[PDB]
RNA sequence: UACCUGGUUGAUCCUGCCAGUAGCAUAUGCUUGUCUCAAAGAUUAAGCCAUGCAUGUCUAAGUACGCACGGCCGGUACAGUGAAACUGCGAAUGGCUCAUUAAAUCAGUUAUGGUUCCUUUGGUCGCUCGUACUUGGAUAACUGUGGUAAUUCUAGAGCUAAUACA
RNA sequence: GCCGGCGGCGACGACCCAUUCGAACGUCUGCCCUAUCAACUUUCGAUGGUAGUCGCCGUGCCUACCAUGGUGACCACGGGUGACGGGGAAUCAGGGUUCGAUUCCGGAGAGGGAGCCUGAGAAACGGCUACCACAUCCAAGGAAGGCAGCAGGCGCGCAAAUUACCCACUCCCGACCCGGGGAGGUAGUGACGAAAAAUAACAAUACAGGACUCUUUCGAGGCCCUGUAAUUGGAAUGAGUCCACUUUAAAUCCUUUAACGAGGAUCCAUUGGAGGGCAAGUCUGGUGCCAGCAGCCGCGGUAAUUCCAGCUCCAAUAGCGUAUAUUAAAGUUGCUGCAGUUAAAAAGCUCGUAGUUGGAUCUCUAGCGUUUACUUUGAAAAAAUUAGAGUGUUCAAAGCAGGCCGCCUGGAUA
């Protein structure tokens, strides 16, 4: 006996062909708009993607005035309005069959320091916040696959310290300045 | 196994307490006492968890052998020491009084009382029994066994002991329209008032019980312990007043408060 | 330029104790020592260094915050009384004897194998 | 990576240029390795009981010893034999200790092969005078003149003429003085013999204390087997040759001169080396190389046992642990893979300074007449023996009787041995046989040997098997 | 994600299996920068074990004439810390492993109105009509003489305690 | 202390009753394969009856005397199990199949059997007594054994870590706040497996580069992309080295932070493939049905798209091959859901017991109404696990925490 928990679980599905046109165009089209290291972090998107429309498609099955369906429905949706892939109008639990893989790949803060102008590309974003220079409210992140909240998404700085924005010379500008 | 268990693991432990899983191996193993292992609650849970005044297991030991905590008015240095329902821990040392009366959800909750009510506690009579020369005895839910009670004291009838004496001040009879509280099952810690029992010969007792926000349940007779004269209580109630909310309206609370 | 919180506090007249959950905010420099948050908590609740106990400062990630757990006693002789050696000793209050579990549970099970006074004399 | 390795090689050499330059001289020596030679039945253990005081002698279940083993007196006994006669320097500082290494002697397996694993700083040559000189004795000597080391000669059976006046622990020149004149005619006579028979093998030998100019000079003890007169007279010489030649050598300095003497298995323990630990301060729970069959060994010490002063590597002692030794003794070595071992080799104690090889090659010169000669390739006799000596013994044997060996190992016979020699069975019959060498057959192996058609020879005296 | 693809023929449509495809576990190969979490002599042999350790314990409150310590006060039975030993309790929990075991074990459900129960927590404890202001004997510890190659072996001799034994 | 007696506060005890922790015997229902196991049990107890004995009690538990019963194709009895049983795990449309020695619950045994002392509790093995098998010491008279506790060793095999440090945490035991604990905690070995995530990003140059505007074409640009440039440029930085802390029983790791640290950023990404299945070369040397590849079909016999190599390309990526048990694919075990004229398959034929299935019809007076099956509701049902509410572990796998300037919370629910 050991005072230690193993719950550990899998986040993605490889694919049932392994080989196929049509498919891997389709993943690489996603890396190459997102930027994503390898497939793995196109499955993981899939699989929790998956498991929401899996949730939502057991929820219908239910009758219309179950508290159960009601309850557990309400906060699927309410959780989706929070991440910020559904709007307050479009907030019925049919909708969220109407999601696909975009919608969740958007929400990543590689995406979002692209997209607010931080970094002037996709690529330069994950390397930017793997760096330490982006920081969200005021925590310093180096996760590119952390999903901003839709509150949230009105203040990513960057972090004080960084030499890009904290106003800190790096090694580079230090031992060109003593050199110089 | 040969002989008495002396330990318990600490996820074989009984929900109502809340211990983590990572902390340790093992658990605070209530000792014997008045209230059942399942249904009791250790000291060390009370002050170290619940009341957050120990830390460690060392403290909470320290705090006890200096003698500033009474339970029904007598000082227990046992740290493992089962005080159950309607127990009332006096620490004299802040002059601060708790009674155990389990919550909603179905837990010993954190309900402190004025120093004037932690004199007497509410006890349901298991038996009645008369020996030797004919003094009949009663023996109540807590252990409690008092010699000369009041013939009109029936089994499943509760009883007001003052904590200083051993002697019965006022009862209650088990009766149709009694506040009662629910002590074991699916409704436990819901107060309501008593429609009728349905007797059934060989076999538990099962009563109905309906609620002061029109919910209607059924529990075992077992579980039932009469609080209330008609309505009004005889002691203070938790935060909530016994009513089971639903998980609805508890969301729309939580979300209201924010 | 350090700024020093406290979160959630307690009078603990049960061990004669003032405890509290510690915040340090230290931006630029490296996590503080021990001795500088007990004077600086010292001096905030107009107190002796001596009778302060601070322990387990969890530096968040990015260097900002640290939080910690402390405790100021009434007097040095309920702390004397109330901490733990392990706390006392690194005070410098308490002294541990240099013997190993190994050396005490041979010298026991050889102790064993003699009775009477002669016990003692083994060693 | 070639930067590391370069750096490497010059840290070790700062290293050995500190141990060098450190060189602790004026007194404190190191303990003399003494070795002790003999013929077969001449008396070359049981004298070494009869110094340390042991009372088990008998026990080898034959008249012959199978091993190397180190006694390992120490300076009180040494006191308390020299306080007995006491000739000279009552409580002497300038004593490090007798160390005493005991050497099986044998015309078959030619004297243990010996390759004594050399250190034979003062050699011990009984000559046993009742049988004269004897082929391995002049072999033996052929052997200390090939390597230019200080050695000395005792007689043992000096009592065994029926009429020695049998006056044990006294002085040899008061005893011999105290008998007839035609016993000291016929000794002196047999000396003189003896002393010939030296000079005419190249030597000059005389009598201990005439003149006595031990430089160019040998030292003929007369020593008595049982009684043990002479042991005295023994020690004495010992202690005074040591002192007066070896006085720059044993300098207690600051290298890692650490030799892999004998390799045993041991039931509980693995397989363990017996370690003569020269110089080195080597610490429990530190790399050690040592030089392997196949290629070296990284092994990790698990702990130090050493057996009880006055008591030798003959019988399972209580052997005590130690975590860490001074550089003076004989000890027990015991890790992790010790299975294929060279015996006398350096060992080689490593720190955390990234694995510093490559010292095989220049050990692996003409030395190669070892275990490494295995025909895997080809069919063969399968081998086990107690100890790697053994080992060496049983296929030099075999070497010289022409038959070849597929398989050896060190231990008690297992399944695995006897299926071993079951697949050889279908190639050559006769070749399909274990010759085991002191060693405990297992039930399984026995029961499934007599079940297949594979047969095993089973003996402790080695001229049975 | 309720999925199929190659292979009998000169070609066709089938029955039909072999092969491919993905997951999960044990082994093993080659490769191996950072960080968190984390299984691990079960399968074959519940086969066999050197060595070290894993169960001990004292409060103001059962027994203190060990100077092992110094301390009063010196006519104060016993100032105190306290080794040793007698006495009390624990050692039947914990840990390990899966040989056995087929209405057996075990699971859910009921019964003891057919039984025991250290301990804790209450009740009870001059309800009995017949030297007491404290009764008796020993044995450890300690001292002293020993035996055996040998073990946590123990015999004989001289004192002395009780919440031990009466 | 109160006027020679009378007393308050405890601690050890104590016959017996109640209680707590249990334990032990039972009640009903439920288990894998086997008919090349069809009748079994009852001499020596099998089923029941009366009386006792024994036991903590109920009882063929045992003895005495009687009765001749008890179970069984609804599968008894016997044999097998690479069988400890559950809570659970893997896979998965719906149905299912397979695993569950292994951290929680219950059972069992300390090499194999047997017998017992002490105690509330043991048929105890880190208690004893004997035999059987192994084996240690020996002065040969006798003595002492039990790792399927933690390390470690031998053996066995395809298959598994350190003779480490500490009672600080979780708890247990004792006369006990004070002592002890290989329970347990913390390191070491650790590609069993799971989560996050490096191995570069941007700017400036030329393209017999691409798109957008002008000219019918040629040929024209700070509008937007591009690489097989060892072209040009400073900016950013973790890996390592190493102060100081913090963490900790003491350390380590992490987080924090001085100093050093990127131009073949030589601070170098592998493991398998490139005929089809199945994503990728009819490119060039070599060999010549030899060597070898190839899960399957097939490729090799002098122009090899498949072998051994070079170059190039594809796949997944700090991982990817290979073998073997198992699940889906398998509607190739078919209840949902398969076949049986010829592909493998309906007994040669009829009777027949068990088995399964079976035609219309009938609109309440404290006890009942003819009793079930069926269906809906209620109480009872250990946590962990699984689903699932809440909560920025820096995100996540997790965890059960946390949040506000002494406070307001949560630890649901199915
Ligand atoms: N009196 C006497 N006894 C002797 C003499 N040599 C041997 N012995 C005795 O003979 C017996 C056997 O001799 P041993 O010492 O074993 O001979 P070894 O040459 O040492 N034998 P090993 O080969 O084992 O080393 C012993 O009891 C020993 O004391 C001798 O010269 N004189």
């Amino acid at each position: 006996p050991v005072a230690r928990s193993w719950v550990c679980r899998k986040t993605y599905v490889t694919p049932r062909r392994p080989f196929e046109k049509s498919r891997l165009d389709q993943e690489l089209k996603l890396i190459g708009e997102y930027g994503l290291r390898n497939k793995r972090e196109v499955w993981r998107v899939k699989f929790t993607l998956a498991k929401i429309r899996k949730a939502a498609r057991e929820l219908l099955t239910l009758d219309e005035k179950d508290p159960r369906r009601l309850f557990e429905g309400n906060a699927l949706l309410r959780r989706l309005v929070r991440i910020g892939v559904l709007d307050e109008g479009k907030m019925k639990l049919d909708y969220i069959l109407g999601l696909k893989i975009e919608d969740f790949l958007e929400r990543r803060l590689q995406t979002q320091v692209f997209k607010l102008g931080l970094a002037k590309s996709i690529h330069h974003a994950r390397v930017l916040i793997r760096q330490r220079h982006i920081r969200v409210r005021k925590q310093v992140v180096n996760i590119p696959s952390f999903i901003v909240r839709l509150d949230s998404q009105k203040h990513i700085d960057f972090s004080l310290r960084s030499p890009y924005g904290g106003g800190r010379p790096g090694r580079v500008k230090r031992k060109n300045a003593k050199k110089g | 196994a040969r002989g008495p268990k002396k330990h318990l693991k600490r996820v074989a432990a009984p929900k109502h307490w809340m211990l983590d899983k990572l902390t340790g191996v093992f658990a605070p193993r209530p000792s014997t006492g008045p209230h059942k292992l399942r249904e009791c609650l250790p000291l060390i849970i009370f002050l170290r968890n619940r009341l957050k005044y120990a830390l460690t297991g060392d403290e909470v030991k320290k705090i006890c052998m200096q003698r500033f905590i009474k339970i029904d008015g007598k000082v227990r240095t046992d740290i493992t020491y089962p005080a159950g329902f309607m127990d009332v821990i006096s620490i004299d040392k802040t002059g601060e009084n708790f009674r155990l009366i389990y919550d909603t959800k179905g837990r010993f909750a954190v309900h402190r009382i004025t120093p004037e009510e932690a004199k007497y506690k509410l006890c349901k009579v298991r038996k009645i029994f008369v020996g030797t020369k004919g003094i009949p005895h009663l023996v109540t839910h807590d252990a409690r066994t008092i010699r000369y009670p009041d013939p009109l004291i029936k089994v499943n009838d509760t009883i007001q002991i003052d904590l200083e004496t051993g002697k019965i001040t006022d009862f209650i009879k088990f009766d149709t329209g009694n506040l009662c509280m629910v002590t074991g099952g699916a409704n436990l810690g819901r107060i309501g008032v008593i429609t009728n029992r349905e007797r059934h010969p060989g076999s538990f007792d099962v009563v109905h019980v309906k609620d002061a926000n029109g919910n209607s349940f059924a529990t075992r007779l077992s579980n039932i312990f009469v609080i209330g004269k008609g309505n009004k209580p005889w002691i203070s109630l938790p935060r909530g007043k016994g009513i089971r909310l639903t998980i609805a309206e508890e969301r729309d609370k939580r979300l209201a408060a924010k | 330029t350090v700024t020093i919180r406290t979160r959630k506090f307690m009078t603990n007249r049960l061990l004669q104790r003032k405890q509290m959950v510690i915040d340090v905010l230290h931006p630029g420099k490296a996590t503080v020592p021990k001795t500088e948050i007990r004077e600086k908590l010292a001096k905030m609740y107009k107190t002796t260094p001596d009778v302060i106990f601070v322990f387990g400062f969890r530096t968040h990630f990015g260097g900002g915050k640290t939080t910690g757990f402390g405790m100021i006693y009434d007097s040095l002789d309920y702390a004397k009384k109330n901490e733990p050696k392990h706390r006392l000793a690194r005070h410098g209050l308490y002294e541990k004897k240099k013997t190993s579990r190994k050396q005490r549970k041979e010298r026991k099970n050889r102790m064993k194998k003699v009775r009477g006074t002669a016990k003692a004399n083994v060693g | 990576e070639e930067r590391a390795y370069d750096k490497a090689k010059r840290r070790i050499e700062k290293r050995r240029l500190e141990h060098s330059k450190n060189v602790t001289e004026k007194d404190k020596l190191r303990a003399p390795i003494i070795c002790v030679l003999g013929h077969v039945d001449t008396g070359k253990t049981k004298i070494l009981d009869k110094l340390r005081h042991t009372h088990v002698q008998d026990g080898e279940a034959g008249g012959i010893t199978q091993q190397i083993g180190a006694t390992n007196v120490p300076l009180e006994a040494i006191n308390e034999q020299t306080k007995m006669i006491k000739n000279f320097d009552r409580e002497n500082v300038r004593i490090p200790g007798m160390l005493i290494i005991d050497t099986p002697g044998h015309e078959s397996f030619s004297n243990l092969r010996n390759r004594g694993s050399s250190l034979c700083d003062i050699a011990i040559l009984v000559v046993d005078i009742m049988h004269g000189l004897e082929p391995q004795t002049i072999e033996s000597i052929n052997l200390l003149k090939s390597k230019k080391c200080p050695f000395i000669v005792a007689l043992n059976k000096i009592d065994r003429l029926y009429d020695w006046k049998k006056s044990p622990d006294s002085d040899v020149a008061a005893t011999l003085k105290k008998q007839k004149k035609n016993t000291k005619d016929e000794f002196e006579e047999r000396a003189k013999a003896i002393i010939v028979e030296f000079a005419q093998q190249g030597l000059n030998a005389a009598l201990f204390y005439e003149n006595k100019d031990p430089r160019t000079f040998v030292s003929l003890v007369p020593t008595s087997a049982h009684t043990g007169d002479g042991m005295g007279s023994l020690i004495y010489l010992l202690v005074e040759l040591t002192q007066t030649m070896l006085s720059k050598r044993l300098a207690h300095c600051e290298e890692l001169r650490a030799q892999v003497m004998e390799v045993k298995a041991l039931p509980g323990m693995g397989t363990t080396i017996d370690v003569i630990l020269i110089n080195g301060r080597l610490k429990e729970g530190d790399t050690i190389i040592v030089p392997g069959v196949e290629g070296p060994i990284v092994t990790q010490i698990r702990g130090l046992l050493t057996p009880p002063p006055m008591k030798e590597l003959r019988v399972k002692n209580q052997y005590e642990k130690h975590k860490e030794v001074e550089a003076a003794q004989g000890v027990k070595i015991l890790g992790k893979d010790l299975e294929k071992t060279l015996a006398g080799l350096p060992l080689l104690v490593a720190y955390k300074e990234d694995e510093i090889p490559v010292l095989k090659d220049e050990l692996i010169h003409e030395l190669k007449q070892t275990l490494n000669a295995i025909k895997l390739e080809e069919k063969g006799v399968y081998v086990q023996a107690s100890t790697l000596g053994s080992l060496e013994a049983l296929l030099e044997f075999l070497k010289t009787s022409e038959v070849p060996y597929a398989g050896i190992n060190i231990g008690p016979v297992h399944k695995k041995d006897v299926m071993k020699a079951s697949v050889m069975l279908e190639h050559d019959p006769q070749y399909a046989v274990i010759l085991a060498f002191d060693v405990r057959i297992e039930r399984d192996a026995q029961e499934m040997a007599d079940s297949l058609g594979v047969r095993i020879f089973s003996a402790e005296i080695i001229y049975h098997l």
